[PDB]
């Protein structure tokens, strides 16, 4: 459910137990509780 | 009723009975057996009329040292890293009960051993680590006859003094661990005795300073002199003061311990600077 | 403080026998302790300033810090007995121009050094006992080019035996002092 | 020396010290200072009295001892007492080596002046 | 049969801010009963084993500490009060 | 400005559940937690009664205390019992036995450490800490025992704040438990001493309102809990909303009591009415004024028709003007003269508050103090004399421990408050 | 930089497994061996433990020792165990026997030549070597006796480097092996001279860590090992990762030992918390040092409120304000002044890591150099001193070889460590 650098991804994961609401609740809280509006190391991510 | 006297720091002090159990008895051995809810009235009747000035007074009860409240004014109990400690049983009391030792105390104004035998024949590893384990005592004729004997057999000995080291780690060591002052003081001017007594002794208690040095660090800042700035004091003679004699000797053991005795001092104790370096 | 008074000769403020030793001198001790006890080698009482940390415990003189001293001599002498540790000690003098100096010295600094406040230079203390004769004013033309007037505060650091501080008007041979000041073995 | 209602032994010095002592080991438990060499201890419903060899009588509570003087008196031959010129609620008397000043009306005094080791002998107002 | 819980203290600040208002030193003492512009309250809580006489003398620690002081309040458990105020303003004892 | 509650024992953890689906109700939490109020007018004061929790969720600032967990597990069970803090449930291992020597001092004092050291950790998280609200019954054992032991003890550290408590007490017809008086004596005795303001519910008068004005034909605890909820709530509204005339706990407390004893009052709720009914009249001021005097609408069997009003408080919710709630306030104190004290000018408080529970226009709480609850005193002091005099049932009491000088001194101190509340009744100006 | 590990012993194999584990999940490194990372900042530091192998592969730079190879074969078959390079396990062929002397001195010598050559191949290979890595238990036997043979030759050949150890201590309740004091005194003796920090870990704390906190009905040893490998990957974080405050094992040594006997310390981990809890509560600064400091959650049988803090590190992961760190810590040392050693005017050290450990927003790591690690050495000395005054197992040891005067001098080196600590705790100003 999390990257490496700690972050709550965007779209659903496969094969997940919880349900939408709580997945938006997650994500809105976690931007909530984040101290800066962007993450430092966004250019490191491959895929 | 019954009155209790002080009985404190006097001729009968039940403080010297509680160390040094073997102590207490006569010359010769023990004698033979045979010889609810009651009503507490009312005792607040603030309601109805609250006001800004009142302020809690309970605030509960006690507190925990990491809790969200705090620790409030309660503080850990101590360790006891001065408190004394119980004396060990010493064999110097068990040789001299049977008998098995060449000496008397030959009485005066200054005290004195006679012994039965020329010192020098004698085996010091048979003697001189049963003399060193008489340090402990503390009570008469043992400590006078154990310590005495100590300074007469160094003095006396000669080339026959420098194999003996080895066994006589065990003997300093729980001497200085009884945390007795007296004790301390007695054990480090035998200390100083020894080592300017031979030759190529001081070399030899460089790698023995692991067991002995531990004690020297508690007692080096312990100091009688309770004299405010200029007064002197006139008991000097006694040669009582901690602090000066654990220093002295740890300056005599640099000096008198070879190329190295140093960086092994300074390991031990922490706050020492080198003499001749 | 000694402003009023008769200087010629010899002026000595500290001895230590007597009932009040340290009485024109003021004691900031922490770490440390000083006292009065009897010298093996001189078979006399010394005063004895010992103290873990070097700049905390000292003896200072005199004891109102907005006093002065007002000495005119130009020599100072000490009767200091090295014990194999770090020491130091400091003088401060008044100049014709007008400005306070102060002269600072001990067995633990690495370079000797003049700034327009503070000249701080090395020393060193033979064996046993010492006596250390000191020129404020040959010192004084030396660093700052500058004649001596006054000394107007005296201070002493652990850790060292003293038995007495005087002030001189010149130098005197051995058999030239009075018995009173001529230390015995 | 007067023993108090619990069993306490109660003392008093010359220096004018007071003090509580404990019947089991002697030991001291309060203690109050007062002037004048301590002569006599009495005892009241609701404390103590202390008399004093100048004159001094105090009363002192037994809850947590503290003093306070209720009593002044000349203790030697009085030597003199004059009335001011014009004035009778106050007169002045003289006694070793004190000069004291009371309220008539009264019975009070408030002026002291003392001069240790001398004796007066004549006073006058201006 | 009640015991005290709590002593009542009212002040003035010290004499240097009190100058530095603009409030005058002298003129305090009135025979009304309101009190002075600046004079706040505070309380302290008392222990378990406090009396009348210990809690008395706390009242005259606090008249003995500092100036600007002519109030006081000790309170039982019952919820009475007696005051204490000072016969002569701006003198002790 | 937030108030913390406490709810004692079965009747007050059942009335408690109710209480707090019906505040979040109003606030528009889920039962889990979630805000889905539709207002920004909810979200501005939720703090009165919820305390924040870190992400999407609110936590409410209750203790429940009980001696066995049988009611606990019920509520906890229930559909908005997650929302209680798991830590906040104190419960011991054996009942009350409906006894308060019991409830006082064996199992009490095992667990009124525990249970202040939570009410400590509430307290001393709020930024600005309003009164404390109790509920619990005074004929139980738990609820009395614990209740007052815990109010002893709150009024001990928090002398300065307000205590307020809604008491249960027994009916003047049918006993719920033998022991009643006793019980009741003491709490009694104990809640005038330590309490600010107290109101008193007869469940007799609850049935009245139910069978009468709602005309239910099978009612619930529910139904008895929701018009206990459905007051508490409506007390404190003024301090959570915004309003012409803003009114507060303490500010109700001075106007209310003349003088410290003279603190227990009666309550009231105006609109209700049956199903059939609310076809035949409108809702208006005058109409809410003549429910809340009617005597069928209070909550206590003692009749205001005995006894004399010395103050009253009416706070009214809804979107209206001054001039009609002051002009009732004086058309009923000037028709009614002969029930009111005639030494003070003007009896009633008014409040107004403009946002009304959903799905009512307006409405009205009222709160009065009245010296026929004298009466009810007196009856029960007699029950106590009798079962005394032959030692009722005494052996329980006296085997946990108790002196029979509390009994005495309780009973005398309850009789001395009927004589006071009688002879104010009769005073004059002479 | 780069750490080479060595894992001795049945304790230390399975604890080097699950590290192995959690560090291969931490770099994205399938079981293959292949990088299948999403991240550049996992390839860049991979070389601190991983050497590069010619395809995909990496290989981890570890050694593991044992004198009978069924944990071998059972760590060969565990999950990430193919992994590991076939030379690099080494073995005997006949066990320990539970004793410290054979495992020393007769099997200790005869293959401790075979470990020295295999750890010297991996050394040189490095282009800068950073400190080595040991995990063994105390009370075995191979692990004890060949584990600080290894080190005394390490640190003989690697003197400037660092020396790490984690090492299992017995229980003060129960003891899983009956010559446990021997084996304990005589480790010790060799750790305080050649260590240089030592970590200690009480299997009945990881129980009541996983009974109290986590509420585990079964735990097993995987959920310890997991625990251990938590602490141990904390302590390594800022070597391999960016962040605002960095670190490393040199500063943590240079900051935590005031004197270099003192190196003994205790370990901690903060974020474990109930699946049921963890809706309740969110991961913030104050919940995570509050946690951090709770005795409860301490992963050593001494409870620091026996002693007083001389020194304490706290490492933080995650992207966190320093603000926050500052004034907690501050906050904490203030309000109980009294434990905290006040010849040293700040005790705690901060260090702040951008990258936390997966599936968590935030977590911190705690170490603590306490004096209550003596009441542990005393009570292992009085074990000790009860079985040698009785010589109750002696005669195995010494048919093996030992001198009686190297239990004598093990015990007088123990015992005057904990007069140093006592002699500490009590120092003051004056
Ligand atoms: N109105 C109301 N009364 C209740 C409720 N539950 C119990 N009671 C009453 O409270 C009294 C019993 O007290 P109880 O709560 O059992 O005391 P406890 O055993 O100490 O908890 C009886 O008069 C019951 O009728 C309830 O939910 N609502
Ligand atoms: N924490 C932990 N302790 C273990 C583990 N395996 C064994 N122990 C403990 O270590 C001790 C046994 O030592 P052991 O490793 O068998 O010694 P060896 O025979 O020399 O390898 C006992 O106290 C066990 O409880 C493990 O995986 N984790």
């Amino acid at each position: 459910l999390r990257n490496s650098h700690g972050y709550v991804h965007k779209q659903r994961a496969l094969d997940s137990d919880i349900d939408l609401q709580t997945w938006r609740r997650m994500r809105i809280i976690e931007k909530r509780i984040d101290v800066d509006k962007a993450d430092p190391h966004r250019h490191k991510l491959n895929h | 009723y019954e009155i209790q006297p002080i009985l404190k720091g006097t001729k009968r002090d039940p403080a010297t009975r509680k160390y040094n159990r073997a102590a207490g008895k006569g010359p010769f051995g023990a004698f033979p057996p045979g010889y609810r809810f009651a009503y507490k009235g009312t005792v607040q009747r603030t309601g109805g009329t609250t006001t800004s000035l009142y302020k809690g007074r309970q605030q509960h009860e006690s507190a925990v040292a990491f809790t969200t409240n705090g620790a409030g004014d309660s503080k850990p109990p101590k360790a006891g890293a001065f408190k004394r400690r119980l004396i060990p049983p010493t064999e110097f009391r068990r040789y001299y009960d049977r008998g098995d030792l060449p000496l008397s105390v030959a009485h005066g104004n200054r005290p004195t051993i006679d012994w039965k035998v020329d010192v020098e024949r004698l085996d010091y590893h048979h003697y001189l680590p049963i003399f060193f384990d008489g340090i402990r005592e503390t009570e008469e004729p043992y400590m006078f006859l154990a310590r005495q004997g100590c300074l007469d057999l160094l003095k006396r000995g000669g080339p026959k003094i420098l194999p003996t080291i080895p066994q006589l780690i065990i003997p300093i060591k729980t001497a200085l661990n009884t945390r007795h002052p007296e004790i301390i003081c007695a054990t480090l001017r035998i200390l100083q005795q020894l080592i300017v007594s031979g030759d190529l002794i001081g070399e030899a208690l460089v790698p023995y300073y692991r067991q002995i040095l531990p004690m020297f660090n508690l007692f080096k800042s312990r100091h009688k002199n309770r004299a405010r700035g200029d007064a002197i004091d006139f008991g000097q003679r006694k040669r009582d003061d901690v602090g000066d004699l654990v220093i002295e000797t740890l300056q005599l053991l640099e000096v008198h311990g070879g190329d190295d005795a140093y960086i092994n001092i300074k390991y031990m104790v922490p706050t020492y600077e080198s003499c001749i370096f | 403080m000694f402003h009023n008074s008769y200087q010629s000769g010899f002026l000595s403020i500290l001895y230590s026998i007597g009932s009040r030793p340290l009485q024109i001198w003021d004691t900031k001790v922490r770490n440390g302790h000083v006292k009065r006890i009897t010298d093996e080698d001189i078979q006399s009482s010394v005063l004895e300033v010992v103290g873990n940390n070097v700049s905390t415990c000292y003896i200072t003189c005199p004891v109102d810090p907005k006093k002065t001293l007002g000495i005119k001599l130009p020599f100072l002498v000490m009767i200091i007995k090295n014990l194999k540790r770090y020491f130091s000690f400091e003088v401060t003098i008044l100049d014709d121009k007008g400005i306070r100096r102060r002269f600072r010295a001990s067995n633990y600094q690495t370079t000797t050094r003049v700034k327009p406040f503070t000249c701080t230079m090395p020393m060193r203390l033979d064996e046993g006992w010492n006596q250390i004769q000191f020129n404020l004013a040959d010192f004084t033309r030396r660093a700052y080019g500058t004649n001596y007037l006054e000394t107007l505060r005296v201070q002493l650091h652990a850790n060292c035996r003293v038995r007495r501080l005087y002030f001189s008007d010149r130098l005197y041979s051995e058999e030239e002092l009075p018995p009173e000041f001529k230390l015995f073995l | 020396m007067v023993l108090d209602p619990s069993g306490d032994v109660l003392v008093g010095s010359g220096s004018g010290e007071v003090a509580l002592l404990s019947k089991i080991n002697l030991t001291i438990l309060k203690t109050v200072t007062v002037q004048g060499s301590v002569t006599g201890i009495c005892t009241v419903p609701h404390g103590f009295l202390v008399g004093t060899m100048s004159s001094n009588v105090y009363l002192v509570e037994g809850g947590n001892f503290r003093a306070e003087l209720r009593l002044t008196c000349h203790s030697d031959t009085i030597n003199d007492v004059v009335f001011p010129e014009g004035l009778s609620a106050l007169f002045a008397t003289c006694c070793g080596p004190d000069i004291r000043v009371w309220n008539a009306a009264s019975s009070a005094e408030l002026l002291r002046i003392e001069i240790a080791g001398l004796t007066c002998n004549c006073i006058q107002f201006s | 049969l009640s015991q005290p819980v709590s002593y009542s203290l009212l002040v003035l600040p010290p004499k240097k801010e009190l100058r530095k208002k603009g409030y005058n030193m002298t003129d305090i003492n009135t025979t009304s009963t309101r009190v002075h512009p600046l004079a706040r309250w505070q309380t302290h809580v008392l222990k378990h084993g406090a009396t009348y006489r210990d809690a008395l003398d706390a009242v005259e620690e606090a008249n003995t500490k500092h100036w600007g002081f002519l109030k006081a309040r000790i309170q039982f458990s019952c919820g009475s009060f007696e005051s204490f105020v000072r016969t002569n303003p701006n003198d002790p004892s | 400005r937030e108030i913390v509650c406490v709810q004692a024992g079965q009747c007050g953890n059942q009335i408690g559940s109710k209480f707090w689906e019906v505040i979040s109700d109003e606030h528009g939490v889920d039962p889990t937690g979630t805000y889905q109020g539709d207002s920004d007018l909810q979200l501005e004061r939720i703090n009165v009664y919820f305390d924040e929790a870190t992400g999407g969720r609110y936590v409410p600032r209750s203790v429940l205390i009980d001696l066995e967990p049988g009611t606990m597990d019920s509520v906890r069970a229930g559909p908005y019992g997650q929302i209680f803090r798991p830590d906040n449930f104190i419960f011991g291992q054996s009942g009350a036995g409906n006894n308060w020597a019991k409830g006082h001092y064996t199992e009490g004092a095992e667990l009124i450490d525990s249970v202040l050291d939570v009410c400590c950790k509430e307290a001393e998280s709020c930024d600005c800490l309003q009164g404390f609200q109790i509920c619990h019954s005074l004929g139980g054992g738990t609820g009395s025992g614990m209740g007052t032991l815990l109010i002893s003890k709150l009024r001990e550290q928090y002398p300065d704040r307000i205590m307020m408590t809604f008491s249960i007490i027994p009916s003047p017809k049918v006993s719920d438990t033998v022991v009643e008086p006793y019980n009741t004596t003491l709490s009694v005795h104990q809640l005038v001493e330590n309490s600010d303001e107290s109101m008193c519910i007869d469940n007799e008068a609850l049935y009245d309102i139910c069978f009468r004005t709602l005309k239910l034909t099978t009612p619930t605890f529910g139904d008895l809990n929701h018009l206990v909820s459905a007051v508490v709530s409506g007390v404190t509204c003024c301090l959570r909303f915004p309003g012409q005339l803003n009114s507060d706990l303490r500010k109700l407390a001075v106007n209310l009591v003349p003088f410290p004893r003279l603190h227990f009052f009666m309550m009231g709720f105006a609109p209700l009415t049956s199903r059939g009914s609310q076809q035949y009249r409108g809702l208006s001021v005058p109409e809410l004024t003549q429910q809340m005097f009617d005597a069928k609408n209070m909550m206590q069997a003692a009749d205001p028709r005995h006894g004399r009003y010395l103050t009253a408080s009416a706070l009214f919710r809804g979107r209206m003007s001054t001039k009609e709630v002051d002009e009732q306030m004086l058309n009923v104190q000037n028709k009614n003269s002969s029930y009111f004290i005639e030494w003070i000018p003007n009896n009633i408080k008014s409040s107004v508050c403009d946002i009304p529970p959903k799905g009512l226009k307006m409405a009205v709480t009222f709160i009065g103090n009245n010296t026929c609850i004298q009466e009810m005193f007196r009856r029960v002091g007699e029950q106590f004399t009798l079962m005394f005099r032959r030692k009722a049932f005494l052996h329980w009491y006296t085997g946990e421990g108790m002196d029979e000088m509390e009994f005495t001194e309780a009973e005398s101190n309850m009789n001395d408050l009927v004589s006071e509340y009688q002879q104010y009744q009769d005073a004059t100006i002479e």
